[PDB]
């Protein structure tokens, strides 16, 4: 899947993630919510 | 269609809602189908 190197970048760098499938439910129940 | 804002929703082609990865969609039909050159990809 991702790879371990892309892996290692990916959680290494500061990502906010805008909610490809549920994300705006993960803000009406539960910055990329405002 | 219960809680709108703007003008009303257009719709004549009645076919329940599908829920897509992107979200949910209406007008369209599940297919399993596999296209490399979408013109228009969703
Ligand atoms: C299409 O049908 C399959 C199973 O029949 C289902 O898992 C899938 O979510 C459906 N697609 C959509 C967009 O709802």
């Amino acid at each position: 899947a991702r790879s371990a190197i892309e892996d290692l970048l990916f959680d290494k760098v500061t990502i906010a993630d805008p909610g490809y499938m549920q994300g705006y439910d993960d803000c009406m129940q539960q910055l990329i919510c405002a | 269609s219960s809680t709108m804002s703007q003008y009303s929703r257009s719709t004549r082609s009645m076919y329940g809602p599908l829920q897509t990865p992107v979200g949910c969609v209406l007008g369209l039909v599940n297919s399993s189908l596999f296209v490399e050159d979408c013109k228009l990809p969703l």
